[PDB]
């Protein structure tokens, strides 16, 4: 190449660690036990859970 | 007597440099990926700037 002033590639800092944060000790939702429920609704009226 | 008056007139302007794909793309290789396979694009936008 000639010479010449050249703007190369862009450099980001490379991340050092991590930091991750959750909540302790909750409850358990079990989705497992709502839809293994004995009754189940027809169309006509649908459940929800939230 | 004398009279003075003063006149401004504009020589330059700032010299404004784009780093194309770190504008589009910034970090994400996908988004490089996707960019690579449009060809010639950045390097024109850089080459009419410098
Ligand atoms: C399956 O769903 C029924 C909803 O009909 C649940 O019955 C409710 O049970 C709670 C406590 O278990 C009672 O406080 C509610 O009053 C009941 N609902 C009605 C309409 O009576 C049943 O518990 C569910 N099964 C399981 C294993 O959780």
């Amino acid at each position: 190449p000639n010479t010449g002033v050249y703007d190369l590639s862009g450099f980001t800092v490379k991340p050092v660690a991590t930091v991750y944060r959750r909540i302790p000790n909750l409850p358990d939702c079990d989705i497992d036990n709502w839809l293994n429920n004995v009754s189940v609704p027809s169309p006509l009226n649908w459940e929800r859970r939230i | 007597t004398i009279a003075g008056h003063e006149e401004f007139i504009q020589t330059s302007s700032p010299k404004v440099t784009i780093d194309c794909s770190a504008f589009v793309c910034s970090n994400y290789a996908a988004c490089h990926d996707l960019l690579s396979e449009y060809g010639t694009f950045c390097d024109n936008i850089n080459s009419i700037l410098n």
